[PDB]
């Protein structure tokens, strides 16, 4: 259960210091989104926002010093404004998660079922530790519903990456240090993802 | 600084 059913349901509750909306739009085909980012699913921001450097991104972000859990509004409730504008205007999306897990893992899913298998492919052969989800494992990202598939076709990788995976990536796992301790593992991981987008979406 | 997505 979430605190919260929406994001007007959040705003109205939340101060709005404590979490904020990012946005950079390139025109690129695919969009980067990261709902969970800042303190809710540490990590995700980092990822984004390296990745904003060759594509669009909307980054949601907790900044509370303890306490974002509460600002985690799953995908298929996500409706604040600005991602339903940017998802829209794209034509794939691919979306980033965390879970509680402390072995390094990479869950990949979406409803864009070839590219989400290539993707894993490649993780795996670059020594990642990414499995496919198929459409009936639970948060599958297959939901018409799911911020990430209200895209020009409807087509998305989900990307889940557990807790392990992501404290891998940084010296300093907090919201203050995250993106300038980001370690050899970070780039090495962001630039087998810089490779795929490029070759996966001509 | 809180971790879940269907
Ligand atoms: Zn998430």
């Amino acid at each position: 259960e979430d605190v919260y059913q929406n994001f007007e349901e959040l705003k109205n509750n939340e101060d709005p210091s404590d979490y904020g909306v990012v946005t950079k739009e390139t025109g690129s085909p695919v969009l980067v989104l990261a709902i969970h980012g800042g303190g809710i699913e540490g990590g995700t921001s980092e990822v984004a926002r390296e990745l904003s450097k060759e594509y669009s991104m909307y980054l949601f972000e907790g900044l509370k010093s303890a306490g974002n859990s509460v600002l985690h509004i799953t995908s298929t409730h996500f409706d604040e404004p600005r991602a339903l504008k940017m998802t829209g205007n794209h034509e794939y999306v691919i979306s980033l998660h965390g879970y509680a897990e402390e072995d390094q893992q990479i869950e990949v899913g979406g409803t864009d079922r070839v590219r989400a298998a290539d993707l894993v492919e490649k993780l795996q052969h670059a020594g990642f530790p990414a499995v496919l989800l198929n459409m009936d494992h639970p948060h599958a990202g297959v939901s018409p519903n799911n911020i990430a598939n209200k895209s020009k076709t409807g087509l998305s990788i989900q990307i889940e990456m557990s807790t392990g995976f992501r404290k891998s990536l940084f010296g300093i796992f907090s919201l203050k240090s995250r993106a300038v301790t980001q370690n050899e593992r970070f780039y090495e991981f962001t630039e087998v993802m810089f490779r795929f987008l490029k070759n996966s979406y001509l | 600084e809180x971790x879940x997505x269907x």
